[PDB]
């Protein structure tokens, strides 16, 4: 409750400062804090959210895949034997990583996914916490998985019901969603032929609702699609 | 894979 | 002390982990843990120490000079004011830089610096020494800048003169020292001939040199000679 | 300015 002193606005401000300075766990405490006041974001709000903490989660994330790379490695037939440091450390990271996915579910679950009415801020946090339960996935391996897995895919699945219902399928959230949900079915849940199938209905749905669009309003459709394209020509 | 940017 | 426990070579170990994984921060708790066992450090441990904070700092020192602009721009004339904010978290940042610079020159303090007697070790850590009051004076702006600036020049004056006796001129350490003792003339000291003088001596005493050495130390003398012509490049 | 790298 470090932040409970200060005025949401100003937390919201430096927010945005630490955001320029790349300063991402300062930007990810102060969102923190000002969703702890508890009044509901706004969409630019929710966007410095999902910016502080992918970034705080991403460094996490590639620390990890280094450390359990170096891991696997030590574990091989003729390796040296050099302690229980790498697992150590790895352990560490693993564990900052949890803590910084279970603040967030925390977060959606107290309470921004119950105040959430509208279909743009329902889909958003619904998709935030499928994302964090795929992070968790990503690194889990003992009793929990299944479930951690399953986690996941429930709240990828009711944003996906949500968004297919009320939102157009340019939506750059519910096609970030989709991409995410694609890639949850590829790599967590070892269904390469559902990620395939997803990517390509959605970017086929999108192509045929562009003419619709603004200018700018296409480049961003056009932005998360070509990320679409781009896993299914790494995948096929 | 790549998974979606923040906006 | 929270690496009392750890043994000193699990902390190296770690730290050269935490290298690869990119995580700065924790490799310079590791390396902090380390010097605090004790015992002198060798050439790679003290790289290691090096390493470590460098990336820490300089981490806060690009986030200083982002909020600084800004805070300087909210100060021009036609700037809207938009409250205390951009001051408080510059001076956040600030806070946090000198406590890591802080942290340093009290490992160098105690005892680093009083127990190296190898001109190679105590020219190391008195250009640290120097460096981190460097960092301390990029930032100082009260009654105290005067003396930060002037023990900067103290430990940099220092470890030259010794660095001058005991050591050739291709020396990596004692170039990347006179490098970083010109950018103080230069950045810090208000004297831009002092540091011209002083990198064009540097470079041309090591350009005579370079005849006596293998080409791996070619190769490490050479880059740090690069980078005092760039400065003159960008200096005259 | 450029300064020292860390070898
Ligand atoms: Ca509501
Ligand atoms: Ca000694
Ligand atoms: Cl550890
Ligand atoms: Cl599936
Ligand atoms: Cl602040
Ligand atoms: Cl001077
Ligand atoms: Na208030
Ligand atoms: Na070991
Ligand atoms: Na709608
Ligand atoms: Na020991
Ligand atoms: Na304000
Ligand atoms: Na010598």
């Amino acid at each position: 409750g470090a932040m409970g002193s200060m005025e949401r606005a100003s937390l919201i401000q430096k927010a945005k400062l630490a955001e320029q300075a790349e300063r991402y766990e300062d930007m990810a405490a102060f969102m923190k804090g000002a969703v702890e006041k508890g009044e509901e974001l706004s969409c630019e709000e929710r966007n410095l959210l999902s910016v502080a903490y992918k970034n705080v989660v991403g460094g996490q994330r590639a620390a990890w895949r280094v450390l359990s790379s170096i891991e696997q490695k030590s574990n091989e037939e003729g390796s040296e034997e050099k302690g229980p440091e790498v697992r150590e450390y790895r352990e560490k990271v693993e564990t900052e990583l949890q803590g910084v996915c279970d603040t967030v579910l925390g977060l959606l679950d107290s309470h921004l996914i119950k105040e959430a009415g509208d279909a743009e801020s329902r889909v958003f946090y619904l998709k935030m916490k499928g994302d964090y339960y795929r992070y968790l996935a990503e690194v889990a391996t003992g009793d929990d998985k299944k479930r951690i897995i399953d986690s996941a895919r429930s709240a990828y699945q009711e944003a996906m019901d949500i968004s297919k219902k009320e939102m157009p399928p340019t939506n750059p959230i519910r096609l970030g969603l989709a991409l995410n949900f694609s890639v949850f079915h590829y790599e967590i849940a070892n269904s390469p032929e559902e990620a395939i199938s997803l990517a390509k209905t959605t970017f086929d749905e999108a192509m045929a609702d562009l003419h619709t669009l603004s200018e700018d309003s296409y480049k961003d459709s056009t932005l998360i699609m070509q990320l679409l394209r781009d896993n299914l020509t790494l995948w096929t | 894979a790549h998974s979606s940017p923040a906006s």
